[PDB]
RNA sequence: GUUGCGUGGUUCACCGCGGAGGUAGAGCUACUGGAUGGCCGAUGGGUUACUGACGUCAGCCAAACUCCGA
RNA sequence: UGCCUCCUAAAAUGUAACGGAGGCGCCCAAAGGUUCCCUCAACCUGGACGGCAAUCAGGUGGCGAGUGUAAAUGCACAAG
RNA sequence: UUACGGCGGCCACAGCGGCAGGGAAACGCCCGGUCCCAUUCCGAACCCGGAAGCUAAGCCUGCCAGCGCCGAUGAUACUGCCCCUCCGGGUGGAAAAGUAGGACACCGCCGAACA
């Protein structure tokens, strides 16, 4: 018999997405949106990040929104 | 057209620094406007769009003013350098409106700079 | 000529549609000139009578409890495989406006030669008045060699009716073998 | 004051509204820049477009051209990404005037058998393009301190809308045309 | 039938759930052949229709195949246990959904090109019937 | 970057051998540029066999 | 899982409100590929019945296609 | 056989097989930092050598180019 | 109130294209390179000093649905739960596509002419 010798193999999930939801109050320094890119831009009082990580720079309730085509994330405080 | 691409690489370059500096209520942003013949001034605080303070060359004041371009730059430098002062305003964000800063604009700034305002 | 007796619908939905096939009936919409739209229902078998004659444009006259309107067929929609009428478009018309029709080509003549006629569409949308909309507009073919290709342009549509279509649409092609 | 602009605006101005009906004189075409090129593609080889190509454009137009790279790799060629191979000058103003004067009086006669240029080498627009062959159409130039001999095409870019507005604009300065 | 490039050697099977939403009318010519049930109908089951409607006309009229066989599918080689990698393809299929027309006839004689079709669907894994244009 | 980098650039007197003068701004050293010809003494700015029977006949 | 000590409705269900999606479906001149019949016709072929690019007109398909989208 | 990316994966996260495809064990003193400026590929027309394609000039072109390096998510506001 | 100039919201119902007309102050092309400053070459651009010329262009105004864009109602696909041997049915949601149509944007602050 043959083998799948090319194949069999697979990085670890990395547990990306949005973790904190539209209307839900945080603190400051909590982390909002996780994710590679800019899938999510940042908006008032949040801060991108170094591997694009979106945190919250205020404490105040999380609000999704678009600026001209772009989704963006804020803060309401 | 030669003005053609002149007005959208300067509203292109406007809008690149306009991703770094905003302008606020406790902070307006004087925002300058520079054509051949005159310049224009404005704070617009940009929460709700609104000017809080204006000086131009087209009135009766900076056109009598003896000199070339820029002796008029610094007289329209000291007259928002009072009006935001009356205003309550006494630190601000400088705008070049896309142009380079240095000639008539930097004149401009340097006489809100003695005036008052702290930028 | 074509007296079609409607009544107006009394609920709307996946459940009352169904409901409205097991008595026979199709249910439909009347839409017009910038009005609500209504939501009607049809006999079934005399509106598939009215539209097996007369073609499928057919000027409907309509009975709407009690209320007289005339409409034009716009859309149907067909099961594929039941191959019935499941949904009708209806749209109003008032003695003549430019409203848009399709209309099938019929195809004469005679490939004398070595040559295999094919047709590629089957009707052309031309704009017409609103009553009169002709059955069908026919094409002929004069013993054409493998070559000459009739169009849409240079077909033969009377007056008041108009080619709106594109005056390219190839119709009719012959080739050899 | 080079007179080849004073001539233009004298009667070369006046004329070309009586020619084509303009409605205002902001309408009238003018020559904007006149770029010269080398393209030294024998260059990518051997890397001698120093002496070559740079220091005689220098002499022929009246400043010092710029180097263009290339922006893609092409094998046939032996071209790599980021090698020399065009020299460039782009004259404006006084300096251009005084090359289109310089060049159609002393220099395009002396092109060995020369019988004029074709009228018909316009883009669409009113842009000429023509080629010279050698380096000695220019007494400015010597043939004893030059390397290999090499030419040049040599653009004159008008504020023309189309070709036969910017084909009698040309015929209007001096350009010969068979 | 066979394609000449697939992006991708080894797939998933077409799943054989829904009623065909696209293709269910006789577009190109004058009779047509509707399926009634899904199955999988590979190259050499549309090639032995195609030549079966071609000997029962023999000249005269235009057959359309309107279904190509792009879906791959794949074996083990013979005698051999489960698992230890995925089979080589083997075959070429197109996935034929309830109401899909199949196959497209003009001919001008009624009954010859409704006896051409009722050959084709003798070659066929599926219940199969003729439909005109309307 | 206009200073000191480009070649020396003044004032040139042309003269041909036909007798045409004229003033521009060249590169030749001393701005004494001589020509041969020119554009006002130059050609093209200004301009059968049954025939060769007959002639021989 | 059970049991001791704490804490107390914080759990769970439904109703309403605020949110992020890219599955089913569908669509593709919205991309990347596959692909049917025409029309046009680059070039190849044998001088032009064969190849028939790019386009365009109709009808289609896709776990690793997506302008959409429960 | 460890790490990284995709599909399977059933629209949060996570999910198995000797299931389907690929990469990594580096590289860069600038390919880092900041300040400012620019817009691409392709197609069309014209042009000494010069060709399908080098360099040039004018059109058209909203991203089909590009990103040290696989892929996804991004990036024309540019992260090019 | 403007066939005004700015700064924003907004990011095509707002774009792209076509055809007309506009110049009080202003916006511009424009005329020059002495001085700050500038071009991998070039006062083209950037910067500076000017006001002979002109609305040709940008900009503004009006009109065009042309190419794009937005887009129901109804119906269908799919689907939560339930009944049901399959087939299908009951209840609650509900597209994409296409159609009727919409649409040549709208709003705010400052300045100027007028109020
Ligand atoms: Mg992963
Ligand atoms: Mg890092
Ligand atoms: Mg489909
Ligand atoms: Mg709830
Ligand atoms: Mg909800
Ligand atoms: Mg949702
Ligand atoms: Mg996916
Ligand atoms: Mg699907
Ligand atoms: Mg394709
Ligand atoms: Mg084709
Ligand atoms: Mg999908
Ligand atoms: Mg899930
Ligand atoms: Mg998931
Ligand atoms: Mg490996
Ligand atoms: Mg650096
Ligand atoms: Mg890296
Ligand atoms: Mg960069
Ligand atoms: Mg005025
Ligand atoms: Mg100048
Ligand atoms: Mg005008
Ligand atoms: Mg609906
Ligand atoms: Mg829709
Ligand atoms: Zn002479």
């Amino acid at each position: 018999g043959a083998s799948s010798s090319r194949n069999g193999r697979d990085s670890a999930a990395q547990r990306l997405g949005v973790k904190r939801y539209g209307g839900q109050v945080v603190k400051a320094g909590e982390i909002l949106v996780r994710q590679r890119g800019t899938k999510f831009h940042p908006g008032v009082n949040v801060g991108r990040g170094g591997d694009d990580t979106l945190f919250a720079k205020t404490a105040g309730a999380v609000e999704f929104g678009i600026k001209r085509g772009r989704k963006t994330v804020s803060i309401v405080g | 057209s030669v003005s053609a691409t002149r007005r959208i690489s300067r509203l292109r370059r406007h809008t690149r620094l306009r991703k770094k500096l905003s302008g606020t209520a406790e902070r307006p942003r004087l925002v300058v406007h520079r054509s051949a013949r005159h310049i224009h001034v404005q704070l617009v605080n940009d929460l709700n769009g609104t000017t809080v303070a204006a000086a131009s060359s087209i009135e009766a004041d900076v056109r009598g003013v003896p000199g070339d371009k820029k002796a008029r730059s610094v007289r329209v430098g000291q007259l928002i350098a009072e009006r935001a002062k009356a205003a309550g305003i006494d630190t601000v964000v400088f705008d070049r409106g896309g142009y380079t800063y240095g000639g008539r604009i930097a004149a401009l700034a340097d006489a809100a700079r003695e005036n008052g305002l702290s930028f | 000529s074509n007296q079609l007796r409607v009544t107006v619908r009394t609920e709307t939905g996946k459940g009352a549609s169904r409901r409205a096939r097991r008595a026979g009936k199709i249910p439909a919409v009347l839409y017009g000139h910038g009005a609500e739209p209504q939501h009607l229902e049809l006999p079934g078998h005399d509106y598939a009578a009215v539209l097996r004659h007369s073609g499928t444009n057919a000027v409907l006259t309509l009975d709407i409890a009690g209320k007289e309107q005339l409409a034009l067929t716009k859309a149907l929609h067909i099961h594929p495989i039941r191959r019935t009428i499941q949904h009708a478009d209806l749209l109003v018309v008032r003695r003549g406006e430019k409203v848009v029709v399709e209309v099938s080509v019929v195809v004469e003549g005679q490939a004398g030669p070595d040559t295999l006629v094919t047709q590629e569409t089957n009707s052309i949308e031309i704009e017409a008045e609103a009553l009169s909309i002709p059955e069908q507009l026919t094409v002929s073919i004069e013993g054409a060699e493998p070559g000459t290709q009739l169009t849409a342009g240079q077909i033969a549509l009377p007056a008041g009716v108009s080619l709106i279509s594109d005056p390219d649409l190839l119709v009719v092609n012959v080739v050899k073998a | 004051q080079p007179r080849l602009k004073e001539r233009y605006r004298s009667e070369i101005r006046d004329a070309l509204r009586k020619q084509f009906g303009y409605g205002n004189v902001m309408q009238i075409p003018t020559v904007t820049k006149v770029v010269v090129n080398m393209g030294v593609g024998e260059a990518a080889r051997d890397a001698k477009l120093i002496n070559g190509a740079v220091n005689d454009l220098a002499l022929i137009t009246g400043q010092k051209p710029e180097v263009r790279r290339a922006r893609k790799s092409i094998a046939q060629f032996k071209l790599r990404e980021g090698m020399p191979v065009g020299v460039r000058v782009t004259l404006r103003g006084d300096r251009m005037w005084e090359f289109l004067d310089r060049l159609t009086s002393i220099a395009l006669p002396r092109i060995r058998d020369f019988r004029g240029l074709s009228p018909k080498q316009f883009d669409g627009v009113g842009n000429y393009t023509f080629g010279l062959a050698e380096q000695a159409v220019f007494h400015e130039v010597d043939v004893d301190k030059i390397d290999r001999v090499r030419g040049m095409d040599i653009n004159v870019v008008t504020s023309a809308a189309t070709d036969d507005e910017g084909r009698a604009l040309l015929r209007a300065l001096g350009f010969p045309f068979k | 039938l066979i394609p000449r490039k697939v992006k991708h050697r080894k797939q998933h099977h077409p799943r054989q759930r829904g009623i065909a939403s696209g293709g269910t009318t006789v577009n190109f010519g004058d009779y047509g052949i509707q399926a009634l049930e899904h199955a999988y109908v590979t190259n050499r089951q549309i090639e032995s229709a195609r030549i079966a409607i071609n000997r029962h006309i023999k000249r005269g009229g235009k057959v359309w195949i309107n279904i190509f066989p792009d879906r791959p599918l794949t074996k083990k080689p013979a005698e051999t246990r489960m698992g230890s990698g995925k089979g080589s393809p083997e075959w070429w299929v197109a996935n034929v959904k309830p109401g899909r027309v199949l196959f497209e006839l003009s001919y001008p004689n009624e009954g010859v090109a409704r006896a051409a079709l009722t050959r084709a669907i003798h070659k066929l894994p599926i219940k199969a019937r003729i439909i005109t244009r309307e | 970057m206009k200073s000191d980098i480009h070649p020396a650039y003044e004032e040139t007197t042309v003269v041909c051998g036909c007798g045409n003068t004229f003033q521009t701004r060249s590169t030749k050293p001393g701005g004494r540029i001589v020509v041969e010809v020119c554009s006002q003494c130059h050609p093209f700015y200004t301009g059968g066999r049954v025939a060769r029977f007959e002639k021989r006949y």
